[PDB]
């Protein structure tokens, strides 16, 4: 649950972090605020989850789903290019994740 | 490209009711300061922000049968230019 | 130059994730406030060394500070686990978020 | 025990200022939560939360002559224990 409410931190990290982008210099009103609302949230589960679970491992695993979001994202709609290494790094970060609850 | 289209919509001897189009979702801007000032320029101007959830913005304390200058800037010079009109109250 | 603010960046991400810890989900005052402003800290000299080194390589050491030190002061203060498969998926999760910020 | 010594600092008929004791700066919490409502029953309590670098807190808006209950919560009772008081305006 604490690991739920950690992946949800993640998600809406990654989204604030794009609609911080989206905002130019956080002038428009609508992104700007989709970021003020996404930090509130993923800072407030980021709290809650940490309440519950060791600090370094719910910290990592919810940068590591910023940049697993990040990435998708990019290669997903920013057009990126997906190469064998960024595949074998977003392999590695789910099995780091996956591994961390599989520890609980 | 934003803001848009500023015109008086009620005016009082002493006082302007103004407004603008503030676009499409994507241009909403988070604040638009609004600067309004005689039309020559006795001393200074005057100036006011305004959250950008907001298109209409009232202006007191203006010497009646005096032509103002009123300009709506947004944040940043990127989203257009700052639009501005003239009215003698 | 700009090397040494990164790592100062780095070491206030793990400051404000150790504090994020003490606050208890933001109740106790001063853990909730140092929390804010190492944020505030973080991403202003995150900004600092990133408009000089590339953005890749900088997110990259500064998200590895981040997370290693996090890890290291979760099994140091609050006495975190230290296991060999919590270790093991903890280098995976952090070498795959390194690898990711390095190629973006 | 966050928070400790809570009391009625001033008062007015309708209106009561009270403090209380945040304790140490480990015990200082981000916000109280004051609650206050009529000895009597009749209706609800009312409430508001106050920032936690705050000892004292106003109550406005109340009946002259009535007693009222006034309980100061931290966010959770983990060292909490919710301090109340009587005070007759
Ligand atoms: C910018 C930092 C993140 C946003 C602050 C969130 C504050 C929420 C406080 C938590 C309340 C504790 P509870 C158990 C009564 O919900
Ligand atoms: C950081 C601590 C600042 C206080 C935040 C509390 C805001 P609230 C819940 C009284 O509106």
């Amino acid at each position: 649950m604490a690991w739920l409410i950690l992946i949800i931190a993640g998600i809406f990290e990654v989204v604030w972090a794009i609609a911080l982008k989206y905002s130019n210099g956080f002038t428009r009103l609508i992104p700007s605020m989709i970021t003020l609302i996404g930090m509130l949230i993923s800072f407030y589960l980021l709290s809650q989850a940490t309440k519950t679970l060791p600090i370094g491992t719910a910290y990592a695993i919810w940068t590591g789903i910023g940049a697993l979001g990040a990435v998708i994202c990019g290669i997903i709609f920013f057009k990126e290019p997906l190469t064998a290494l960024r595949i074998v790094f977003m392999i590695l970060l789910l099995t780091g994740i996956i591994g961390l609850k599989a520890t609980s | 490209s934003v803001p848009t289209k500023l015109e008086v919509v009620a005016a009082t001897p002493t006082s302007l009711l103004i407004s603008w189009d503030a676009g499409h979702w994507w241009e909403w801007v988070t604040y638009y300061r609004i600067t309004y000032g005689e039309t020559g320029g006795n001393s200074p101007v005057q100036e006011f922000t305004v959250p950008g959830y907001s298109s209409t913005a009232t202006i007191s304390g203006l010497k009646p049968g005096v032509d103002y200058t009123i300009t709506v800037y947004a944040p940043t010079s990127d989203y257009g230019s700052p639009i501005s009109i003239n009215y003698r109250t």
